[PDB]
C-alpha cells in the first residue's frame, strides 16, 4: 500500500497518471479505480463515449472527479497487460518544495 | 472489496479476449462515473437462426455479494422470448442462486449461455405467456415474431 502526497485540489488526474502510474509504477495500460467506479482506462478497444469521458476526467482536479479523490482516498491501479497491481493511499498536502519536490507530489513506499 | 476485485478481473479479462460480436462494458453515468456494478452488454443472434442480424441489449446488475451471488440480467421490458419476464429478467439455470450458480462462472459464460438460450428456449422455465404459448402451440407465428424483433435491434 503506497502513499501519495499530493495537493488534491490543484493536481489533475492527468498529473497522477503521467507522473506516478505511467512513470514510476511503469503501467502503460492502467485501469484506475476508486471503490466501484472506474476513473480511467486506456486502450484502442474502448468505445468513443468511454474515451471521451475518460479524456474529460484526465483534465479534472482530483478533488473534483466524478468519484472525488480526497485526503485518505484509496485508489486501486491495475494494468491491462502486466501483472502489476497497486493500492495507493492519498494524503492531501498543500505545498511542495519547488526544487526538492518539483513534480508537486511525493510517492512513499515504492522501490 | 471482494466484488470489486472480481469485477476488475472480469473487466480486464473481457477486454483482452471475448467472443466476436458481443459487447460488455460498465455503465457510464451522466455525472461521468463508470460503474463496475452495472454492465451494459450486447448479445448477437446466431447466424443461421431467426435471431440472425439482431444485436440484443442486456444489462447485468451485480451486487456487493457477487460472486457468491449471481448478477441479475435483463433484456429490455417487453422483449419477446419464452424464458424472459415482461420486466426483461432472463431465466437461466446458471443464474439461479439456489441451484445452478457457482462463483467461478465468468461474464463470458453467462452471455454465451444467454445467446444459446435465444434459439433454444427451455420448455420448463416459462416466463411469459406470449412467447411461451406461441413457441409451444404456434411455431409459425413465433418465428415471425422473432424475425420482426431481430429487425428492431440492428448493429
Amino acid at each position: 500500500p503506497l502513499v501519495l502526497e499530493i495537493n488534491t485540489r490543484k493536481s489533475k488526474l492527468r498529473d497522477l497518471v503521467d507522473r506516478i502510474v505511467k512513470t514510476k509504477l511503469g503501467m502503460n495500460l492502467p485501469l484506475i479505480m476508486h471503490g466501484n467506479s472506474l476513473l480511467y482506462e486506456v486502450g484502442d478497444d474502448l468505445d468513443d463515449i468511454m474515451v471521451a469521458n475518460y479524456n474529460a476526467n484526465l483534465e479534472k482536479y482530483l478533488s473534483e472527479l466524478p468519484s472525488p479523490i480526497l485526503n485518505g482516498s484509496i485508489l486501486t491501479v491495475e494494468d491491462l497487460q502486466q501483472e502489476l497491481s497497486c493500492k495507493i493511499n492519498v494524503k492531501h498536502r498543500e505545498e511542495f518544495d519547488e526544487e526538492k519536490e518539483p513534480e508537486g507530489m511525493v510517492l512513499s513506499g515504492w522501490t | 472489496g471482494i466484488a470489486r476485485g472480481r469485477l476488475a478481473e472480469e473487466r480486464k479479462s473481457w477486454r483482452k479476449n471475448h467472443p466476436h460480436g458481443f459487447v460488455a462494458k460498465p455503465e457510464t453515468g451522466q455525472d461521468g462515473t463508470v460503474n463496475l456494478m452495472v454492465w451494459h452488454c450486447t448479445i448477437p443472434g446466431k447466424a443461421g437462426t431467426d435471431w440472425e442480424g439482431g444485436f440484443f441489449p442486456l444489462t447485468m446488475h451485480f451486487s456487493e455479494d457477487y460472486p457468491s451471488k449471481p448478477p441479475k440480467c435483463k433484456f429490455p421490458q417487453g422483449f419477446f422470448h419464452p424464458n424472459v419476464y415482461p420486466s426483461g429478467t432472463v431465466c437461466l439455470s446458471i443464474l439461479n442462486e439456489d441451484y445452478g450458480w457457482r462463483p467461478a462462472i465468468t461474464v463470458k459464460q453467462i452471455l454465451v449461455g444467454i445467446q444459446d438460450l435465444l434459439d433454444t428456449p427451455n420448455p420448463a422455465d416459462p416466463a411469459q405467456t406470449d412467447g411461451y404459448h406461441l413457441f409451444c402451440q404456434d411455431p409459425v407465428e413465433y418465428k415471425k415474431r422473432v424475425k420482426l424483433q431481430s429487425k428492431q435491434y440492428p448493429a
